[PDB]
DNA sequence: AAGTACTTGA
RNA sequence: AGGA
DNA sequence: TCAAGTACTTTTTCCGG
């Protein structure tokens, strides 16, 4: 559909957003890494996460 | 205070296992007698300020009356346990005449760290007597009580001849448990002897095998 | 597994997952030094003046071996300068005078003193302590992570009820010894290396 | 049998023990490969029955 | 690469470790 | 504001094979792989002579 | 690919007798902490020397290949933060026309 | 790829193909599902005779 | 091109990160044992330190590679002159080849003509190789100091392909030398023009059409499937 | 830490303690030389190092084309016309931490926002 | 791609 | 040298 | 007497010139 295509355009730019927000955290020394992990490896999974949850 | 109170809990938990397992070998020790608590420990064996003294630990067990029936020559048992960290052939030879003296069939050293290479050559010189050596921080948790570790079961020499005879087997052809095997020395098992393994099955709901001594 | 009972509080958790990670004095450190102070009554560096002062009132080497401890990684891996310095002490027993700055200190620092020919010498009890000295956990024993695992268990009315609880995860195997754990389910404790399986639970 | 130059007689003898040597293994550790003027080496016995192709 | 070789890389191989105790000149490639 | 250089055309990154599949930017990655493949045991005229 | 193309193998000696000719100090006459920040002139894997102001020297090998003068197959490159000239006449390396 | 600026973690520089089959995939889209669908095939290839001997 | 002596040099950091005693070590071609940078430098003519220090660091600043570089400098400390450095080098083979004046003279040649082969193969030219080998440790340093990332050995920047050209340059160089031994041969004959061009012609021919890109009907090890039939099932193929 | 060399030998400068006057001094073990200590600090380790961060920023920086660029004020000129990059220190655990470098003052500013710098 | 067996210096 |  | 490198071992699905 037309307008879901709309709607899936949109699902991916706001999870676009979502990443560029942990992105700009991440840059500002603010993460905080999980027990276990690099402050990296807690970026990394988080940013893999929000676009695999994106594609489905 | 401070990690002193660790190394008693430690030496408790050590013993616990200790009473189990002579229990499970056949010997007579009562449920109360293994279920004794920390408390009741220190107030027994710690000296005039909280030192637990393992010389007082040391016992003697008997074969329970259900024992020398299935094992009729099961002869008694001496537990020593050993105040020194490192076991010299001066404490050894003291325990292994007083077995040989006191006619016993069986004797466990429950040692701290370490019997000296110059002590463990005592170890077979006195037969028909045996002598079995513990390092007391693998006794701290039994292994018997394990999820993965089921019942097993020693078969005296009519139990096993029968096992062989019904099955048409030579020993050979029997799955091995070496001597060595946690469970192997938690027994007492010697070369030869078979144990029958009953675990549960997904499939069967009961399932015994059998294993060979190594 | 943890204990029994304290199988859904998450402190009870964390405290094995302190009690059983394994921590070196390498983890806290942020730069160790060599510094020649003569007096051991009074020191050249002046942060370290009060230092001094406090560890003294309520014969050593004039080679200072000064190591500044990281607070952010003294705290995920809690622990107490107090600790710290206790360890050290008592690994180079009463060959080697220590003193600490306190937990509150704006800076952290451990003064080292030893009991011709010394430079060396503490180039070698700094390798020892960095990589020698263990403070927390069992060996073998790093990454130690909590997960709140779900369990099928039977209610009191009879039905099987998901009753979740802390579980610890390693990267590292060491199995007799993290058993003898206190605090711990050892009749539960599980590890995907068999041959450990093997000879600790037998065959 | 003849005038024995008794070096020339261990030197001939070593060569019988390659020869009985690389008939039945050829792919021996002591590098030496006795090859056949070709370049081929020449088959071992060992190759003949050597896992997957050939014998067993 | 071919070119390069007739060309080039040819009459240098051809003159490099060449002269004995004779001299190797210019190459002709028929 | 910095490009330095541009690209002819990034169809250019293909090689012999792979530039004979249509519209292969719609195609999972391996099925192109395939193609770059089969079109070499593909029968047509080889040569005029 | 289809743009892509083989370096034959160009002379290196024209391109070193041009730098030496452009401000290259030679290696037998550098001393480290006179000029540090020197930016160190590498031609197929040998070090040359230094160069004080690459960023003129860098503008002027450019536009000597672009031209035509310096080969155009053959490979220079300026990393500005390892301050350094690695330029390649070697044969091998795979190239594609921007 | 030299198509884009240093220190980029942003979906787009990292490999996350927005774009549907239908719509088609830009030029970098295309490269990193190449890189990634070569992986598969690496594996398929290895896997086929690794397992094998397994059975055997 | 001439030659091609394949002599690949290893520069070592010896110990692990966290083992006291880390020192930098090197393996030269024809030399059995890793000397010490340090030797190395004496035996180029580099002989105090600060001098050999100023060739591997370029910032007096940077006392991190600088502490660094303290083992070596206690590890070569041994050796003092030009003489005893180059008699080190020659101590280790070779095999040992006993004789003062002979290890001496070796290591001279080795450092000459083997030690660093591109840059020079020429005489006076240990400013050069010694500031390269400088320049290595620093790369080596650098990277041990998690200041630069280890190599990526999947580079297509670092691969070369060997075309066609080259591919028949490295059999015409085996091919012509095979022929001037054998030109000698018949001139060492005459103890007073019979050039077998065969050699070539049926060199080439060989391995062109085996594939066997190597010396020549006793094949192994000479690298195959070189040179295989143009596939002509279809134009594209 | 910065070591120095003897004047004379050039070779390198170890310590010895005068223990008569309970004073460091660096000794010469080629020939006689011995200089008094500058600083009592002989070696620092450092483990958690913060050298090699803003590593390379040659005058030069500005002219990559490879780097991307910011409309962040600088703190000196205000400029905000900047090259960015992360800690050059190739490390697992390093923060993703950007460093600005001004086109015009040429001064080097962080995105940190837990500490403040001055490299 | 990971071993068994054997030999080498602390 | 290719095919599943 | 025992850690560590040494020799040196061995496999890898199925089917035309
Ligand atoms: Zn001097
Ligand atoms: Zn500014």
């Amino acid at each position: 559909d037309g307008p879901t295509m709309r709607e899936i355009t949109e699902t991916i730019a706001e999870a676009k957003k979502k990443v560029l927000d942990v992105t700009k955290e991440a840059q500002a020394n603010l993460l905080t890494a999980k027990h276990g992990m690099t402050l990296r490896e807690s970026f990394e999974d988080n940013v893999v996460r929000f676009l695999n949850e994106a594609r489905d | 205070d401070q990690e002193n109170e660790r190394n008693i809990s430690r030496l408790w938990r050590a013993f616990r296992t200790v009473k189990e397992m002579v229990k499970d070998r056949g010997y007579f020790i009562t449920q109360e007698e293994v279920e004794l608590p920390l408390e009741d420990f220190k107030a027994k064996y710690c000296d005039s300020m909280g030192r637990p003294q393992r010389k007082m630990m040391s016992f003697q067990a008997n074969p329970t009356e259900e024992s020398i029936s299935k094992f009729p020559d099961m002869g008694s048992l001496w537990v020593e346990f050993c105040d020194e960290p490192s076991v010299g052939v001066k404490t050894m030879k003291t325990f292994v005449i007083h077995i040989q003296e006191k006619n016993f069939q069986t004797g466990i050293f429950v040692y701290q760290n370490n019997i000296t290479p110059s002590a463990m050559k005592l170890v077979p010189s006195i037969p028909p007597a045996t002598i079995e050596t513990f390092n007391e921080a693998a006794l701290v948790v039994n292994i018997t009580h394990h999820e993965l570790v089921p019942k097993h079961i020693r078969l005296s020499s009519d139990e096993k001849r029968e096992l062989l005879k019904r099955y048409r087997l030579k020993e050979s052809q029997l799955p091995r448990i070496q001597r060595a095997d946690p469970v192997a020395l938690y027994l007492g098992l010697k070369r030869g002897e078979v144990v029958k393994i009953i675990r549960k099955s997904e499939t069967s709901g009961r399932y015994a095998s059998y294993r060979i001594c190594m | 597994y943890l204990e029994p009972g304290h199988a859904a509080d998450q402190e009870q958790a964390k405290l094995i997952r302190s009690a059983i990670e394994h921590t070196t004095l390498k983890s806290v450190t942020i730069a160790s030094e060599i510094y020649y102070d003569p007096d051991p009554r009074s020191t050249v560096i002046p942060e370290d003046e009060e230092i001094i002062q406090l560890h003294f009132s309520l014969q050593q080497s004039p080679w200072l071996l000064r190591l500044e401890l990281d607070r952010a990684a003294m705290n995920d891996k809690d622990l107490t300068m107090g600790q710290v310095g206790e360890r050290i002490k008592q690994t180079f027993k009463n060959d080697l005078f220590v003193i600490w700055s306190e937990d509150n200190d704006e800076k952290l620092i451990i003064r080292c003193r030893v009991v011709a020919e010394e430079d060396h010498m503490l180039k070698k009890i700094e390798n020892t302590m960095l990589e020698n000295i263990t403070l927390r956990g069992v060996e073998n024993i790093e990454r130690v992570v909590m997960m709140k695992y779900d369990r099928k268990v039977p209610s009191p009315t009879g039905e099987y009820v998901k009753e979740p609880e802390w579980v610890l995860e390693t990267d590292g195997v060491n199995l007799s010894e993290v058993m003898t754990v206190p605090g711990i389910d050892p009749t539960r404790i599980y590890t995907n290396s068999f041959i450990d399986i093997m000879e600790v639970l037998g065959i | 049998h003849n005038g024995a130059p008794h070096h020339a007689i261990e030197e001939a003898e070593s060569l019988l023990q390659f020869h009985v040597a690389t008939y039945m293994d050829n792919d021996i550790a002591g590098q030496p490969q006795a090859l056949q003027k070709s370049g081929r080496p020449v088959k071992s016995i060992r190759a003949r029955l050597k896992g997957k192709e050939g014998r067993i | 690469s071919f070119n390069q070789f007739v060309d080039y890389t040819l009459q240098d191989i051809i003159c490099e470790d060449s002269t004995l105790i004779i001299s190797f000149g210019k190459i002709y490639v028929t | 504001t910095t490009f330095t250089h541009c690209e002819i055309h990034p169809s250019m990154i293909l090689g012999v094979a792979a530039s004979i599949i249509p519209f292969p930017d719609h195609n999972q990655s391996p099925r192109n792989t395939y193609q770059s493949a089969m079109g070499k045991q593909a029968m047509g005229v080889f040569l005029t002579n | 690919s289809l743009m892509s193309c083989i370096s034959v193998g160009t002379d290196p000696m024209p391109i070193i007798t041009f730098l030496s000719e452009w401000g290259m100090e030679p290696l037998e006459d550098y001393v480290p902490h006179q000029s540090p920040d020197a930016t160190r002139v590498f031609v197929n894997g040998v070090w040359h020397g230094v160069h004080r102001n690459p960023a003129r020297l860098m503008e002027t090998l450019r536009t000597l290949r672009r031209k035509g003068d310096i080969n155009p197959e053959v490979s220079m490159i300026r990393d500005i933060r390892e301050k350094e000239l690695k330029i390649f006449t070697d044969a091998g390396r795979v190239y594609r026309p921007l | 790829l030299p198509h884009f600026s240093k220190d980029d973690y942003s979906p787009e520089s990292k490999g996350f193909v927005e774009n549907s089959y239908l719509r088609g995939l830009t030029p970098q889209e295309f490269f990193f599902h190449a890189m990634g669908g070569r992986e598969g095939l690496i594996d398929t290839a290895v896997k086929t005779a690794e397992t094998g001997y397994i059975q055997r | 091109k001439g030659s091609r002596f394949i002599s690949t040099l290893q520069v070592k950091l010896y110990g692990r990160e966290g083992s006291s005693a880390r020192t930098i070590k090197a393996t030269l071609p024809y030399i059995k044992q890793d000397i010490p940078i340090v030797i190395i430098f004496r035996a180029l003519g580099i002989i105090p330190d600060g001098e050999i220090l100023e060739h591997i660091c370029y910032d007096v600043n940077d006392w991190q590679m600088l502490e660094m570089l303290k083992p070596c400098v206690e590890d070569g400390f041994v050796i003092q002159d030009r003489e005893t450095a180059l008699d080190f080098i020659g101590r280790r083979g070779t095999a040992l080849g006993i004789k003062k004046e002979k290890r001496i003279q070796y290591a001279k040649d080795i450092l000459q003509k083997e030690f660093l082969p591109h840059i020079t193969q020429l005489e006076g030219f240990e400013s050069r190789k010694a500031f390269f080998l400088g320049y290595m440790i620093n790369r080596l340093l650098l990277c041990a100091l998690d200041r630069k990332d280890q190599d990526d050995r999947d580079h297509f920047g670092k691969k070369r392909l060997d075309l066609a050209g080259p591919l028949l340059a490295q059999l015409f160089k085996t091919l012509f030398k095979k022929l001037t031994k054998d030109i000698f041969r018949y001139m060492q004959r005459t103890v007073e023009l019979a050039i077998n061009a065969k050699t070539i012609t049926s060199g080439l021919k060989y391995a062109l059409a085996t594939g066997n890109w190597g010396e020549q009907k006793k094949a192994m090890s000479s690298r195959a499937g070189v040179s295989q039939v143009l596939n002509r099932y279809t134009y594209s193929s | 830490t910065t070591f120095r060399f003897c004047r004379d030998c050039n070779n390198m400068l170890y310590p010895r303690e005068d223990k008569e006057n309970n004073r460091l001094l660096f000794e010469c073990r080629t020939c006689s030389y011995v200089e008094e200590a500058g600083s009592p600090l002989v070696y620092r380790h450092e483990l958690i190092t913060n050298i090699g961060e803003t590593a390379g920023v040659v005058q030069d920086i500005g002219s990559d084309p490879t780097l991307p660029r910011s409309d962040r004020e600088c703190p000196k000129c205000h400029s905000r016309e900047n090259v960015f990059f992360q800690s050059q220190q190739r490390r697992k655990d390093t923060s993703m931490v950007l460093f600005f470098v001004c086109l015009s003052c040429s001064h080097i500013f962080t995105s940190d926002q837990k500490n403040k710098r001055t490299q």
